[PDB]
């Protein structure tokens, strides 16, 4: 019996795991190599590239997500990181759409229910984000308040 | 532009929250052949299924929201979302949350002078539109478990949604310019 | 009787119609949510410009380049709205996936009530380019003639 | 028999004929809408955006190749063109990649002689490159020494 | 006797090897033209520095993103230039549609000399995207060790 | 040089009319086996069909473009379609953009003190250049509804659509250069 | 605040140190359908098997890391791949590179002046980290050449890797504090 | 460090020339089943096919390009293919771009002077790959009009583009290093 989440059904549970801790090694590394020498900082202090954690959490994501970035590696080590996590996308990527294919072969259109889940992620994260960005707000009003005293 | 920001603002919250309440209580969101009796065309709700036509034209019956026999509790996620779909929580939040956004923008206009009012009004309104989305997403699955059709109560709830989400744009705006004006009116006086 | 073609806008057969009002209706609400998330707060505002670009426009803008698999010139910076382009960037992988498995199949089945694709089973894509580019058109002469009458009207 | 050229066997020759026209009359539509106006150019004589027609071609042709692109329309007329635009790369393309998938599957590796003439028109478009680009040079070198003299 | 999976690199087996061999060579030959065509003319050129960004290693990260349909910080402005992008572009998306129309098939079938896919048959794609981060980081050391060394005999 | 530009719009407008009203009035659009009398080699275009081999050939009858089918179960796009075809709308329309844009381009010399004509006339080449894309389409969707090929006539309204966008991008060319000279001689 | 950072980066590291260690040390990676002596439920680890039901509950069993089979046609990747799920090296080097870390953090509570240790200790813990990464996808491999289920060790490596790599990230973010402020004195 | 990327280029421009020249001379380009009689292990090149091992080891027989009989003319791009195949033409241009190249390179170390001549050079280094590419896609191809391998010649003429492509790219280095210099001298004399 097909779920709400039967999307993930092409790859296995061990590639999803495996996935989310090479992206997270990925952009740790990314942003070692890109911050860790202090010949890479220039003159606060400012660094050459805009690479830090959050940074290259971000370049990765969109790496993986056929979405781009507006940003890109400059240097030597980063741009082995940023090719072979390419190439780790184009492959698993493909694969996924290939194992997808076969799986709705198995013309009939889908249906809402077989996407519900997708949905329920979607507005779960919107929510997700309102909440922080509220928090954040709320954090820098008082902070302010504070200062006012 | 304030004036005319602020009615736009509540005619449009007026609207989706009348639209809301219409498609929660009426009971025209479904076209399908079916039963009122405890196969002729009927139209259902949330709530009642009534019949069209025939000898029993008129005659409504609540929705058995647990169809078949045996009462299967093998699957914890069909339970959870027949549950769901029972209570209608969604919309009946929305329609909570549209009326709580009508409200703040109600008390901001006797204040004037908390512009966190208009943020409250907005993100009540936002929340409001996706809390309508996941109702419309967990009514269709729950019918999804014979040529059928959506009466004019659905295409009321997607309105309402749509208009909600236009005016959480509008006080979104209305914040950020009241905002703006206090910043400039402290860096002129400064 | 004869064998039915698919019809002129079937290029959004591999989808449900619930599908595809439940997708505008995200469309929707990632792009609220996204201008909400970005330009709300007053500590992102310096008459006053905002630190990032992401008006409710610009927002439509960038939510739409990422369902059709594009890139706009702008990227979110933030958490809050990272996160709303991450999830909408993962809703987009799953949905695209999902309707492009099978458009040709899609494109070409016959009903009853290899070979290459033809170009009436594309016709109405090229309808559509074709009827968006003349609404372009239209929209772009009457904002210069709108600006022409406010420039001369401005001058007498 | 296959020939050299099977890789645009997915696709009819209609197909690619409206396309080539269709890419053209895109390139057009948006070099005008952005162009034409006298109130987006502001004081030679500087415009607001970057789409001239060879931008606006380079633009289209990113667009449909799924490579992306380092401008972006801001006006309303100009996305209209490229939202269509975008809509019109995203069918065909995915049809394309579909048919393609059904071709093949009439697992046998793909040989060199089913890519041969997509290899051939990558060499005549490098050589082609080449020959402008001296070309360029040359005539700039000839007016330069008319400059001298 | 036991059907043979597929090998550690089954993910190179929808292509044939003469295949893989002429997309290096056309590779390299699209970063070097693109470089001759981008740097080559003193009259792109202002101790002086040039109008565009494409040296030879940006020439082949440039070409690499394409190919891997990603992007870079970068694209060619001039007419050379761009007739080399669009046909490597071109090139791109023909192999790459080719490449990926059955990859899921090729990393399954069970030789004798619908399934969900399983971590054995893309553990050699991990086990390379691990041995890039190594190398990565220690090329990154190494340039590190090599600069401090420089500086602290600078020094002394 | 703004005569020059002046020489190669009114040369490209001349160029794609004339290309476009002989593919209208010519009838080499397709070749196809075909019966020219009420199954030889048979040349056709956007009216009449004649073949060219044989006692028939030389023969034209017009192109029956609402054939006496059984006609059940027929959908309102299919009608719309084969009327739209046989009534050729789109390649007349794109010939009388042509003729338009042209007219403008002529009426633009004798008041060069107006600079709206030229816009206008490019707005014409590119609308020209649209039509004549809808009606290829329409033409080649209408033909499927098994050997053929498209003749002269058909390569002909294709070069016309090509030359008629190089010429509205040359009139847009032309009036922005006319607005920037306006606006260098403002202001100094 | 530096201190802060050092108490967490120092948290961290043992954290993820103890949950590897328990990890390789425990009988918990997996659940399935196996015999314990020589068909009953069973967990098991990577060194050692044992039922957990019937009257063979409590016998543990090595496992067999190269079963009496055929043999023949066996190719060298599959007895490389299963030389190293038997020797469970990545595993064990990821405790060692943990470990190691722990000792350069220490090393630079005990030499404040020298900051390349700080470096080292990162580099340590990220390495740790994809050591992990490649182990779990050898045991996974392994597990391969119906149903089953993982245990606690097998998430309590999963945690380690986790908690390596943050602590990582943090050592490298001293290091470049220290940096910073070496220059921002230097400089001033 | 204009000697040291000088020696490069004339080595590496040596070296890919002697390459291809052996590539294109010797006769261990594949290795497949055939006869050299007028089936057994035999190496070919791209002119003669030659016998290994067996009662006739080292007996070379030229190859029949036209292989079948009743000399099909039903297709022109077989024909073409197979009349560029057996004229190797692309394998002789590239040995020939590369010998304009060396010689390029020679006649500006002795004018010294005139900077095209770098230029030349380079142009014609990558313009002997891009031939190469191309005759070894055409080999190949027309092969495929039994396992086999490929022998020494032809990762000779692999190993040869490679060189060609490093040492156009030297070269184009040269010439921008060379009108770098020439500016920077004509700024600081004005
Ligand atoms: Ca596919
Ligand atoms: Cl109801
Ligand atoms: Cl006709
Ligand atoms: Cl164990
Ligand atoms: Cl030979």
């Amino acid at each position: 019996k097909p779920g709400v989440f039967s999307f993930l059904d092409p790859l296995a549970y061990e590639i999803w795991m495996c996935i989310v801790f090479a992206y997270i090694g990925v952009s740790v590394v990314l942003f070692l190599v890109s911050r860790f020498s202090p010949y890479e900082w220039h003159t606060s202090s400012e660094s050459t590239n805009e690479f830090g954690i959050f940074n290259s959490l971000w370049f990765s994501l969109g790496a993986f997500m056929q979405q781009g970035c507006d940003i890109s590696p400059r240097s030597l080590s980063g741009r082995i990181v940023g090719g072979v996590w390419w190439f780790f996308t184009l492959i698993i990527i493909s694969s996924y759409t290939a194992n997808l294919a076969a799986f709705l072969t198995v013309t009939s259109a889908l249906s809402l229910s077989n996407v519900a889940g997708v949905f329920y992620i979607l507005v779960g994260g919107l929510g997700l984000a309102m909440l922080v960005a509220l928090i954040e707000f709320c954090y820098k009003s008082r902070a302010e308040a504070k200062r006012m005293k | 532009d304030r004036g005319v920001q602020m009615l736009l603002t509540t005619v449009g919250a007026f609207a989706a929250f009348s639209l809301m309440t219409i498609a929660v209580g009426t009971d025209y969101w479904l076209y399908s052949r079916g039963v009122c009796k405890t196969e002729v065309m009927t139209h259902s709700g949330l709530w009642r299924t009534c019949c069209l036509e025939g000898n029993f034209k008129g005659l409504c019956k609540q929705i058995d929201h647990f169809p078949e026999d045996a009462d299967y509790e093998a699957d914890t996620a069909e339970y959870f979302l027949r549950a769901v779909r029972a209570s209608s929580i969604f919309p009946i939040l929305s329609v909570i949350l549209l009326f709580m956004g009508g409200l703040c923008i109600a008390a901001s206009e006797f204040y004037k002078t908390r512009h966190n009012i208009i943020l409250s009004a907005g993100i009540f309104f936002v929340s409001a539109g996706l809390s309508n989305i996941i109702g419309i997403i967990v009514y269709i699955s729950a019918n999804a478990g014979n040529s059928y059709s959506y009466g004019w109560s659905f295409y009321f709830g997607a309105l309402s949604f749509i208009i909600a989400e236009m005016v959480g744009v509008l006080a979104v705006h209305m914040f950020i310019d009241r905002h703006k004006q206090l910043r400039a009116t402290a860096r002129a006086t400064d």
